[PDB]
This record gives C-alpha cells, sequence and structure tokens, in this order.
C-alpha cells in the first residue's frame, strides 16, 4: 500500500541487492504484503534470490509470515528445491511443521517433487513424518504414489 | 522527330489533347489514399478459448495451428501470442508482392483441416482468419447523453441496425466493432442451486434441450399415397425468442409437485458476450465501430458516403443516441493532397512570371503553362494504367519533379528566343536550328535520369514500395517531359512565338525591364570574365573540389537516418499500463484522470477523448488501456505550442506524476502498420526444450548486460508481460471417487461458474444471439467463496469444492509469445543518437552468444529486412553510374568527356546536407529523392554546357576556351530561370507549418539547399572540369 | 494454387462424413511432385541414441521448421515422434476387473487442460483489488505422472 | 427441417452480412427454402477472374 | 533455391544440437544440376577461345 | 407503389440499361477521336469538321 513496500516487492522478485538494501535504509517495510499476502521473503524464496533473504530477516523480517491462504516461505523454498534458503530460513526460526489452510507442510511439498536433500534437512529439525493434510496423506503415501524408492527408504 | 512537328503542328496538339483527356479520365477514376500498401501482407488467425489461461491456449490451440501450417507459399514468420483472457493471435507474414487472397485461403484451409484437433469450445466460438492492416480509415462512436443505456445496448443497436447499413457502402472493406451485440446471460447463485440440489450442469442440459431446433418433416410427404391433396411442412418446437420464455424452461419437479424453473434459481438478463472492453467518450458511456477501406477505393468519397449513411439514419434511432467521429484522418488527407496541388499551380505561375521577367513576351510564356499540365496529366494517366494511386508519395514525386518539367520547357523556349535575337531568324527556322543543338541532349538526359531513378525502384523491401512510387512517378514525368519537348513545345515555339530584330539581345523601354536587361548583361560580362580568370588558374577551384567532397562526406555521416517524419494528423494516442494483477476499476480511475486532464487543461486544442479499457497495445488484459485523443482543426490550434510535438511532451510530463501506472502519450506514425524509431525487434528462442522460466532468466540476463553499453543501446525493453499471481487448484482424484463425484462435472461446474460457457443460440428480433451461463460476480471474486459451490455426487448428495481440492498461489505468465513454433520473448530497443542500427545489431548478436545453452536469437520486424538487404544501394547506384557514363559517352562520342558531367554530383549534395543540418532535418526518404532531383537537374544543366561547347569546337572550331566561355554565356540565363522558379515553388514547402509540415519541409529544405549550390557552383566548376579533361586527353 | 483450393473446397463437405478417428489424426492436402527432392539424414556419431531418439529430435526440433520453407510441399519422416505408448496387459486387467475403455476414460479425464476461469473476472463488483487466473488440471508432461492415474 | 424464416435469421442473413468488402461485385441475390436449403448467388463485373 | 533454403535452415540448428548428432546428405539431385550447367558454360567459353 | 418499396433490375435487364447508359458516351468518344485522327493526317481543323 505504501511506496516503499511496493519498491521492496518489485526489487525482491527482480534480484537486486543494492536497491533492496537502499530501500530498507530509507525505512522500508520489510513485512509489506502483496495483494495476495506475499512479502519480499516469499518472493526471494520463490525465485531463489538469496543475498536478499539473508538481508531481510537480518532486519526483522517475519520468517513465519503466512499469506492469504496460509503458505510460508518454507512452502515455496521446499516446493522448488532451494537448499541454500531452506537451511537458512530454518536457522533463523522458521516453523518446519507449519500448516496452511490445506494442511500441507514443507514435507508434502518436498516429497511431491523429490528433493531428498531438503527432506533430510527438514527431518533433521523435527518434521513430523506422520502428519496429515486434509486428505489423509503422509510424505510416505506421497512417496509411494509417486513411486520414489529413495524417499521410501528415508522414512523407514 | 522535332523537325516533323514544325510543319505539322496540329498533329502535336492532338497528342497533347489526348494525353490531357487520358489524364482527365483518371483524376476522376484514380483512388485517393494517404499511403499505399507497403508493409508485407500478414494474416491473423484469432481464436478465443474463453475462461482460460496462457498455457491452456498455448498447448491446445497455438501448438496445434502451428504444427499444421505446412505448405504455405512465400512465408517468413509464424509469430504467435497467447493471453490469459483466452485470446490467441497467430500472425503470418508473407514476402512482398505475395497475393493476400491466395495466402489467406492457404491459411484458412490448412486450419480448416486442423480444426478437429482443437477442443469443442473453440470451434463454437470459431477462428477468424483475416488480413492485418491495423489502419482504421476512421472510427465512428455512439453516445447516450441521457444515461439510460449502457455499452451493451448502444453496441447492440449499432450491430443489429448500422453495421450492415454501412457495410454496403462504396469502398468500405472490413468493419470491426467495439463492445458486443446482445447475448442473454444467466447469472447463477450457488446457494439457490444448493437449495434445490442442483448444479450448473443440469442448467446446461435444460437449456440445450429447451432451446434447440428440431426437424419433423412434411404431411403428404413423397412417396405419397394415391389421392393425397395436401402437402405441408411440419414445425416442432424451435428456438426461444425472449428472455421471459427462458424463465419458463423446466429444470426439475420435486416430489411435492412443485415445479422448479430458471426464474427461481438464476437471474436472466440481456448483456454482452464479453464485458472486458469498456469505451467512454468524454465520460459518457459509448460504443463504436471501426472502418478500414477496400483496395481501389477513394478514402474521401468513402468517408463522405459513411457520413451520409449515418445522417440518413440520424432521425430513425431513439432519443439519447449521438453519432461522433473521434478518429478521422481524411481531414488530413484532403489537406495533404490539396497543399501540393496549389504548389504545382504556384510553380506554373512562378514560371509564367519568371519567363516574363527574363523573356518579356506574353506568348513565349504560355508555352510552359501548356506543357507542364500536359505532362502532369499524362503522369496521372501512367499512374492509372499501372494501378498506382494518388498519395502523399505519388504527389510529392511530381512536386520535386516540377523542376525537371520546367527545365525541359524553358531550355527550348529561351534557346530559340536567343537564336532569333543573335541571328535575326524567324521562329520556324530558329526552332528548326535550335532543336538541332538539343534534341540529342534531351534524349541523353532522358536516359541519364532513367538510370538515376529506376534503380531506386529495386531497393528490395518495404522501403522499396515507397521508392517505387517515387521512381515510377518521376520517370514517367520526365519521359513525358522529353516527349512534349520533342513533340509539342517546338511546334508551339514555331507558331505562338513572334519575330524580333537581330542584335536585340533585350533592352527594355522604361521600367524594371530596362534596368533588368542592363544589369543582366553587366553581370553576365562579370561572370564571363570571372570564369575566364578561373580557367587561367586551375588547382584552386580544383582543390576546392576535394574540400567540398570531404565536407560533404563529413556532413553525410553526422546526419541521422529515418524513414518518414511524424506529423500532425489531428489525432494522437495514449497508453495506460498498470502493475500486474490490476483490475478494471483502477484502470478506469486512471483513464478518468487522463480524460479530466485532456478536457480541463487542453480544452482549447482537444475536442474529444475516446478511452478504451481492455483494448491496449501489446496486451488486451484488464490491466491495459488506451485513449484516442482528437484535436480541433489546425486553424483553431495556431502556433507550435498547440501541436502534438508539444501536447505529447506536456501530457507525458504530467502523467509521470500518476502513481502506480506507466502512462505514455505518443503521436501516430506515418505508417501505422509499419515499425519505426530506428529500433530493432530482437527476440530470444529456446531451441533445446527449455522452459519459460529459464528463458526469462536468460532474457533478464541479456537485459542486465544491455544496460552496460549505453553508448549504443538506450532503451532495451521487453515488449511482453512479466509473470503474475495465479491461482492453482489441485484436485484430489481419490476423494472425487470415494464421494462418488464425476470429475467432468467438477470441471464443468468450475468453468461455467468462473469463466463462462457458450451453451446455445437463441433468436432476438430475427437475429441469432448467444446464451452465456456464468456465476454472479458476487460469488466469483475471491477464494474462500469456492467452497460455496456444490457439485452433486451420484448418491444424490451435494459436496463442496472444499472436500476435493486444495489451493495455492504460483507466479506464471499471462502472455506467452512464440516465433516460428518455438517459445520466445521479444526485445525492443534503439541505437544511441550517434550510432547506426547495424552496430547495435552486431552488438546484441554478440551479447547473445554468451547466453545459456539452448537459447538462440532472431530478428523480426524492420530488422529482418535489413539483413536480406544493406548492400543493394551501392550496387544499384554503381550500375547506375556505369549506365550514366555509357549513355554520356554515347552522346559526346568520347570516353573522357562524361567526367566533366559526373563531377557535379557533390555540388548539389552538400547544399542539401547543409540545409538539413541547419534546420535540423534527418536523412528521410524525401531528402534522398530531393538529392536525386538536384543531381538530375544539375547534370541536365551541365550536359548542355558540354554539348554546346563541344559543338562550337567542331561545327565552328572556335577553340576550347572560347567555346567554353560562349557556352557558359548561352546557358547562364536558363539555369537561373530554372533554379529561381523551382526555389520559389519550393519556398512554401519550407515555410509550411501545420499540415504536412514534416514532409513539405523534409522535401523543400533539401531541394532548395542543394539547388542553390548546384547553381552557384555548377556555373564555375563544370567548365573547369571540361577544360581539365580536354587537356588531359 | 486454385487447384488445391478447388480440391479442398470439396473436402470441407466430406470431412463431416469421416470418422472422428481420421479427422483426429490429421488429413492432408498438398501440391507435390512424386519424387524426392532430397533426403536429409541425422545420425549419432558417438552412440547412446536409438532410432527413436533421433526420430523424435528430428520431428520436434527440425521438421516443422522445414515444412514451412517455401518450395517444400511434402516432408516425409523416416521414423516417428515420441508418444506415451501405453502397453497394457490383459492378465492384469481382468485381475482388477478392468478393460481398455476404462483406461481410456481415466486418461482423457486426468490428462486435461480445463477452462477453470478467472479470479476477479469480468464484469466485477465495486471494490475489487485482485485479478488472477485459476488453474485446475494440466497435461501430465512426463512418464511418472501417467502412473499415478487413478 | 428448418423453415424459411429460421434460415434467414440464422444462415442467409449472417452470410450476406459478411459478403460486404469484396472487389468488383455487381450484385447478390439469395434464396431460402422450407427444406432448409439456402443459396446465395453473387454476380461480379465482367472480366473478373471467377 | 529450395535446397539452399534448407541447407541454410539446417545451419540454423546445428549450434543447438546435442553432443553427437550429425547431418548427412545421402541423396541430393541439385549437386548435378549446377555441375551440368557449369561444364557447358566452360564449354561455350572454350568455344570462343578456339 | 407504396412507400419503402423500390425496384431494381437484374439479369439481362441490368445489361440492357447499362448499355443504354453506355452508348451516349461511346458515340462521343468515337466521334472526337476521328476528328483528331483526321486533323492529324491532314493538319487542318476544317477538314474533320467538313
Amino acid at each position: 500500500g505504501s511506496d516503499l513496500g511496493k519498491k521492496l516487492l518489485e526489487a525482491a522478485r527482480a534480484g537486486r541487492d543494492d536497491e533492496v538494501r537502499i530501500l530498507m535504509a530509507n525505512g522500508a517495510d520489510v513485512n509489506a504484503a502483496d495483494v495476495v499476502g506475499w512479502t519480499p521473503l516469499h518472493l526471494a524464496a520463490y525465485w531463489g534470490h538469496l543475498e536478499i533473504v539473508e538481508v531481510l530477516l537480518k532486519n526483522g523480517a517475519d520468517v513465519n509470515a503466512y499469506d492469504t491462504l496460509g503458505s510460508t516461505p518454507l512452502h515455496l523454498a521446499a516446493h522448488f528445491g532451494h537448499l541454500e534458503i531452506v537451511e537458512v530460513l530454518l536457522k533463523n526460526g522458521a516453523d518446519v511443521n507449519a500448516k496452511d489452510d490445506n494442511g500441507i507442510t514443507p514435507l508434502h511439498l518436498a516429497a511431491n517433487r523429490g528433493h531428498l536433500e531438503i527432506v533430510e534437512v527438514l527431518l533433521k529439525y523435527g518434521a513430523d513424518v506422520n502428519a496429515q493434510d486434509k486428505f489423509g496423506k503422509t510424505a510416505f503415501d506421497i512417496s509411494i504414489n509417486n513411486g520414489n524408492e529413495d524417499l521410501a527408504e528415508i522414512l523407514q | 522527330m522535332p523537325n516533323f512537328f514544325i510543319d505539322r503542328p496540329i498533329f502535336a496538339w492532338v497528342i497533347a489533347i489526348i494525353i490531357m483527356l487520358a489524364g482527365g479520365l483518371a483524376i476522376l477514376k484514380l483512388p485517393v489514399a494517404q499511403y499505399p500498401t507497403i508493409a508485407p501482407p500478414a494474416v491473423t488467425i484469432s481464436a478465443s478459448y474463453p475462461g482460460a489461461d496462457a498455457k491452456t491456449v498455448q498447448d491446445t490451440v497455438t501448438q496445434v495451428i502451428e504444427q499444421n501450417m505446412n505448405g504455405i507459399d512465400n512465408l517468413m514468420y509464424m509469430s504467435s501470442n497467447s493471453d490469459s483472457t483466452g485470446t490467441v493471435q497467430i500472425t503470418l507474414t508473407f514476402e512482398s508482392g505475395t497475393d493476400a487472397d491466395i495466402a489467406q485461403v492457404q491459411v484458412q484451409n490448412k486450419l480448416q483441416l486442423a480444426m478437429p484437433l482443437l477442443p469443442q469450445e473453440v470451434q463454437q466460438q470459431g477462428v477468424s482468419v483475416e488480413k492485418s492492416s491495423s489502419s482504421f480509415l476512421m472510427v465512428v462512436g455512439v453516445i447516450n447523453t441521457d444515461g439510460t443505456m449502457t455499452q451493451e445496448d448502444i453496441s447492440d443497436y449499432v450491430a443489429a441496425n448500422m453495421k450492415d447499413a454501412i457495410s454496403r457502402t462504396s469502398g468500405v472493406g472490413d468493419v470491426q466493432l467495439f463492445g458486443s451485440q446482445y447475448a442473454m446471460r444467466i447469472w447463477m447463485n450457488p446457494n439457490e442451486l444448493n437449495k434445490f440440489q442442483l448444479t450448473p450442469v443440469d442448467v446446461i442440459t435444460a437449456i440445450k434441450a429447451q432451446n434447440a431446433q428440431v426437424a419433423a418433416g412434411q404431411l403428404g410427404g413423397t412417396p405419397p399415397v394415391k389421392g393425397q391433396q395436401l402437402n405441408a411442412s411440419i414445425i416442432a418446437q424451435t428456438r426461444l425468442t425472449s428472455t421471459e420464455e427462458f424463465g419458463k424452461i423446466l429444470l426439475k419437479v420435486n416430489q411435492d409437485g412443485s415445479r422448479v424453473l430458471l426464474r427461481d434459481v438464476a437471474k436472466i438478463e440481456l448483456g454482452g458476450e464479453n464485458y472486458d472492453i469498456i469505451a467512454e467518450f468524454n465520460g459518457q458511456p459509448a460504443s463504436g465501430l471501426g472502418i478500414k477501406l477496400a483496395t481501389g477505393a477513394n478514402a474521401l468519397d468513402t468517408a463522405a458516403a459513411i457520413r451520409a449513411e449515418l445522417a440518413k439514419m440520424e432521425p430513425f434511432f431513439p432519443s439519447g443516441l449521438k453519432i461522433v467521429y473521434p478518429y478521422d484522418t481524411t481531414p488530413f488527407v484532403k489537406i495533404s493532397i490539396h497543399e501540393v496541388v496549389k504548389t504545382l499551380v504556384e510553380a506554373i505561375i512562378l514560371v509564367f512570371l519568371v519567363m516574363y521577367l527574363f523573356l518579356q513576351n506574353f506568348r513565349a510564356t504560355l508555352i510552359p503553362t501548356i506543357a507542364v499540365p500536359v505532362v502532369l496529366l499524362g503522369t496521372f494517366a501512367v499512374l492509372a494504367a499501372f494501378g498506382f494511386s494518388i498519395n502523399t508519395l505519388t504527389m510529392f514525386g511530381m512536386v520535386l519533379a516540377i523542376g525537371l518539367l520546367v527545365d525541359d520547357a524553358i531550355v527550348v523556349v529561351e534557346n530559340v528566343e536567343r537564336v532569333m535575337a543573335e541571328e535575326g531568324l524567324p521562329p520556324k527556322e530558329a526552332t528548326r536550328k535550335s532543336m538541332g543543338q538539343i534534341q540529342g541532349a534531351l534524349v541523353g538526359i532522358a536516359m541519364v535520369l532513367s538510370a538515376v531513378f529506376v534503380p531506386m525502384a529495386f531497393f528490395g523491401g518495404s522501403t522499396g514500395a515507397i521508392y517505387r512510387q517515387f521512381s515510377i512517378t518521376i520517370v514517367s514525368a520526365m519521359a513525358l517531359s522529353v516527349l512534349v519537348a520533342l513533340i509539342l513545345t517546338p511546334a508551339l515555339c514555331a507558331t505562338m512565338l513572334k519575330p524580333i530584330a537581330k542584335g536585340d539581345h533585350g533592352e527594355g523601354k522604361k521600367g524594371f525591364f530596362g534596368w533588368f536587361n542592363r544589369m543582366f548583361e553587366k553581370s553576365t560580362h562579370h561572370y564571363t570574365d570571372s570564369v575566364g580568370g578561373i580557367l587561367r588558374s586551375t588547382g584552386r577551384y580544383l582543390v576546392l573540389y576535394l574540400i567540398i567532397v570531404v565536407g560533404m562526406a563529413y556532413l553525410f555521416v553526422r546526419l541521422p537516418s529515418s524513414f518518414l517524419p511524424d506529423e500532425d494528423q489531428g489525432v494522437f494516442m495514449t497508453m495506460v499500463q498498470l502493475p500486474a494483477g490490476a483490475t478494471q476499476e483502477r484502470t478506469q480511475k486512471v483513464l478518468n484522470e487522463v480524460t479530466h486532464y485532456y478536457l480541463t487543461k487542453e480544452k482549447n486544442n482537444v475536442e474529444s477523448v475516446f478511452a478504451v479499457n481492455g483494448f491496449g497495445f501489446a496486451g488486451r488484459g484488464q490491466n491495459t488501456g488506451i485513449a484516442f485523443v482528437s484535436l480541433k482543426d489546425w486553424a483553431d490550434r495556431p502556433g507550435e505550442e498547440n501541436k502534438v510535438e508539444a501536447i505529447t511532451m506536456r501530457a507525458t510530463r504530467a502523467f509521470s506524476q500518476i502513481k502506480d501506472a506507466m502512462v505514455f502519450a505518443f503521436n501516430l506514425p506515418a505508417i501505422v502498420e509499419l515499425g519505426t524509431a530506428t529500433g530493432f525487434d530482437f527476440e530470444l528462442i529456446d531451441q533445446a526444450g527449455l522452459g519459460h522460466e529459464k528463458l526469462t532468466q536468460a532474457r533478464n540476463q541479456l537485459l542486465a548486460e544491455a544496460a552496460k553499453h549505453p553508448d549504443m543501446l538506450t532503451s532495451v525493453r521487453p515488449n511482453g508481460l512479466e509473470d503474475t499471481p495465479q491461482f492453482k487448484i489441485d484436485i484430489d482424484q481419490e476423494k472425487a471417487q470415494a464421494l462418488g463425484v464425476s470429475i467432468n462435472d467438477i470441471n464443468t461446474t468450475l468453468g461455467a461458474a468462473w469463466g463462462g460457457s457458450y451453451v446455445n443460440d437463441f433468436i432476438d428480433r430475427g437475429r441469432v444471439k448467444k446464451v452465456y451461463v456464468m456465476s454472479e460476480a458476487k460469488y466469483r471474486m475471491l477464494p474462500d467463496d469456492i467452497g460455496d459451490w456444490y457439485v452433486r455426487a451420484a448418491d444424490g448428495q451435494m459436496v463442496p469444492f472444499s472436500a476435493f481440492s486444495s489451493s495455492r498461489w504460483e507466479y506464471g505468465s499471462p502472455r506467452l509469445e512464440r516465433y516460428n513454433g518455438l517459445p520466445s520473448m521479444e526485445i525492443l530497443g534503439q541505437a544511441a543518437p550517434g550510432k547506426s542500427t547495424g552496430e547495435a545489431m552486431e552488438l546484441m548478436e554478440q551479447l547473445a552468444s554468451k547466453l545459456p545453452t539452448g537459447v538462440g536469437y532472431d530478428w523480426t520486424g524492420m530488422s529482418y529486412q535489413e539483413r536480406l538487404s544493406g548492400n543493394q544501394a551501392p550496387s544499384l547506384y554503381a550500375i547506375s553510374l556505369i549506365v550514366v557514363f555509357l549513355c554520356l559517352a554515347a552522346l559526346y562520342e568520347s570516353w573522357s568527356i562524361p567526367f566533366s558531367v559526373m563531377l557535379v554530383v557533390p555540388l548539389g549534395v552538400i547544399g542539401a546536407l547543409l540545409a538539413a543540418t541547419f534546420r535540423g532535418l534527418t536523412n528521410d526518404v524525401y531528402f534522398q529523392v530531393g538529392l536525386l532531383t538536384t543531381i538530375g537537374l544539375s547534370a541536365k544543366n551541365a550536359i548542355l554546357i558540354v554539348e554546346f561547347a563541344k559543338d562550337l569546337m567542331d561545327k565552328e572550331g572556335k577553340g576550347l576556351i572560347e567555346a567554353t566561355l560562349d557556352a557558359v554565356r548561352m546557358r547562364l540565363r536558363p539555369i537561373l530561370m530554372t533554379s529561381l522558379a523551382f526555389i520559389l515553388g519550393v519556398m512554401p514547402l519550407v515555410i509550411s507549418t501545420g499540415a504536412g509540415s514534416g514532409a513539405q519541409n523534409a522535401v523543400g529544405t533539401g531541394v532548395m539547399g542543394g539547388m542553390v549550390t548546384a547553381t552557384v557552383l555548377a556555373i564555375f566548376f563544370v567548365p573547369v572540369f571540361f577544360v581539365v579533361v580536354r587537356r588531359r586527353f
């Protein structure tokens, strides 16, 4: 809504470090939100633009922020394979066992695609391997429908 | 030949008469258009899969029509653009000279065989192949003051009643519409279908069953029985005519005996097919239809017939309907062609009076006033026979030919007036003796000028279609000039002329004529002595030649290239582009601000505004918008501050303050269908199966690397759109069967609720109109109202969308563009103000070599033609120089003499290069044709000097220097007459402001600047070159 | 050209009469000579490329760009594109009480691109700040996605 | 099966709605029977290439 | 001209071929029609020489 | 006839009146073209008139 949040949002998805830090210097709202509820954290995680995500939460950006449906930057980094950002958002206090309206955690989004590195990173930090979405699906049933044997071995 | 038309003058007349009648038979029948068809033909396959995204289209309609466009002749492109509104647009582009009709049938056919590959939802809406011109002769708008109507009522009254009436008009071509004609719309409320245990599928069936047309047959139908006396067609239930009847159709009837209807479930109205285009004429809700003219029709008569068909129907239609004309370009065509006719008649007048200043004889002045019109009318005849038309090109081709037409007349007149004075001969013998000096010179000049202009007609491209108009016109105008100079002009000089006394070089009696003759003889003696002194000393006046040539080459490289100037057509355009995810209300707020500006701050110049939301350029989304700004007549916009060159800058500076909106005001290019701005259409392609995301990465990378070279690249733009937020529903296939739901019912519900469904056709007032079934806006705006939509399982129980589906957000393209089947993204730009275009081309085809693996490039638009050309100008002008040298050796019977003529090219060129730099003009095409005209008349003035000299050295043996002096004395008089007459005829073209100023100036500045120098430098250097070349050989 | 036009103005009356198994495979009408102008071969110098793999690359990346060339009326391919050839087994179809028609319905129900619509559509209501494009189903784009078909 | 007026409202009147924009056309007649059969006969100027 | 357009469009793809692919020309009649006209061009040149 | 009811010719009856309207200009073009040919051949405005 403000002229600083809009610039932050136009710059985060664009991948511009100097401009984002300059916007934050003049007092820009890091927890600004797009019309759908996506902050510069959401965009930096969706497009994998680190050097921005490390730069935002260093200035008080809410890592566990949720959009107008309940998704957090983890859901976006875990659904696309950004390990350098998953191991960072977790280090800065990101709820590994988050849940949106649909009940999907970053486990279901990392297993539906098969990012076993990130699945390891997430189970390292206490991701309930027996949680459920609203359909009654664990990461194990997802690994089985997709037919990935590696994940079947990971979850014992 | 000429000696034939001295004792046989009447014969000459009947030729002149004929080639006047042949001209008059054409000016009545010749079409009048602003510009001809220069662009390469192109046909646009347009389709609409409604309620869709860009990938659905790209993978169902675009990739299909693209694999089946095989076996098309003379093809260059297969461009394509798929949008999120469902509108797909595929653009083919065929070479120049290609027939558009044959191409269009080839496309229509290869598509009619690719139709049963598309879905059953595109066939209903259909695909519409049509030619691309984007050139609206005029737009017609329709307003309601009272405010009772909306867009959808004015549009229907326009379609059902007016579109046909103005399509029968003479020379009207295609007719496009803004808005949509009535379509009955069924807005559903899921909480009422949830009440009666219904879906938006039983509605589809109830409507497809109770609105169809059924066949029965006949009574007494053959084969009949013996004794039947009656046959009569049978008529079962047919289509529905009124909305009220649609409220009577039955969906179900409950066990309690209650009868369910549509009136109890839905809300039925008569609206529009697509609510995405919203037009406003000065805030008033409006509509309108665009008219583009046919091939071989006068724009002026066409517009006068449209304005008449519309007044013939002015009283019939209701109160609250006003017809207005925001966009009309014929008020500019009438001027632009009327301001060159008064130039030609002003030139014939100025040569009527110059020839009474120098010759001082009424009869000797009537001769060019008879020849020049004959030549112009025969030129119009030759244009007609070839199919050409009257344009700003075919007219500015005979304007800057008028010099070659007055020269071939006054050369003949003054030479016989000179012989009659220097030798006391009567007119007949003096003309039979003069034309013996010139009749070979004129033929050689004809060949030379034909060699100078004809190559311009082979330029090979779109620009070739302009150069061809110019070249045909001027070549015809000079071929007829030489003929009337060998056919009519001598017969006129032998009859209308009057004898005078020998030695009477011209004294005058009392007035300006005595002073004039006396000063002219004095200055002729001075010039003769000066040129003699020059001949005594060469080097100087031959080293100055290299100075002039080097300065000309220096000025020729500091002159920006261009195609055609932008001018004040009385109308301009404004573009609005909001951020991604912007709605109709925001864009309409912005367009209200724009209209408020144009109607509050510039109401002294602006007359109207036509704002269209959803009709933008490079996008049809909800985000874009456009405005067609119409201005008062040029008489009401005096000065230079009330022109578009200024209004555009003021509006842009003012709208730079509009926040959250990129607004751009711009004038109209001369060739709308063509590209301009010295730019280039670059485009990346993925030839390795990469996605759209990696291609976007590579594009953003190339851009970040293109701002690194601001020395030759200024504004490297992506013409497309950036990815935006989109909503993903991921159905669970298990829970759709466990609850006993059909997925083809789930998807039908979702689509017919949120996107629309063309169900059937109905009748309204004897016309076919469509039936759309959609959800009421209130229920299809945000997520979290999805769950308000129930689909019925097989068990009879109704389940919400919340039990099946999960939801998510995803950044994904609204616009996906292709190039030759392969994914692609377009890039615009323009070279820095000092650099050329080929340099920028080679740069960013060197920058592209550093892109990821699988990413290639290609050039389109005006950049595709510059690669299949570029070396044509030097080649063609070199063969032209060779033809000139040969045609001049054939004339002088010498291989050496021609150079004395071929060294006056850099004399008339530097003057124009100086004028175009002092007034700030570019290297337009008009400037080039002016350079060529100056070269032509400079060579025409020089060839006769050399002919006279070489003839005095053979017929008389006067000697080299004496002969040269006598020649420059003879030919001084006509040279000044020609130069002065053409300069006066062209001066208005330089003073001109307002209409056709950028063109009249572009022509006359160069013409005059080069003519001054080709006059005051060719009377000193050509004799120097003659004596030099004769000494050297 | 007008010959092809006359010929293809007479098919427009017959295509409605043909089965949807022909129209859906693509009917072709083309001027042509009877002999080959030229044959263009593609090979893998190294290896690791079966005829199928070269045929697909040829049909996808280089065939449609040549048939658009001016002069070329017919282009025959010495191979074939890729395709999700779904080889079935009757002894596993009766074990589950299925048939090919039940596989076909499932495929053309779960591999689909849907006209879902448009969040914040047209005509909207007063006070809407969002516009978005709904996405429900897509084409399965791989081999592991055709296996999860229920 | 359609009657004479249904085809005018559906077929004939929408094709003679598009037949405007053609070169060298002297006239165009039309007929609409009760068997649904429809004819639209366009007559172009002499010398035109059919 | 057609064969030239082709042999060009092919050059427009080689830089994007995977490692290993190679284009071969096992059948082409055009290399015979621009040699059969050349051996007669040089013939009619030898003719004026003689 | 009543108002809003016009008449137009078609078929051979179009060509009949087209020729009836053509002939007047034909007789004039074929007359002012023999005048000019005769004036040319004999170089006198009087011979063609006579």
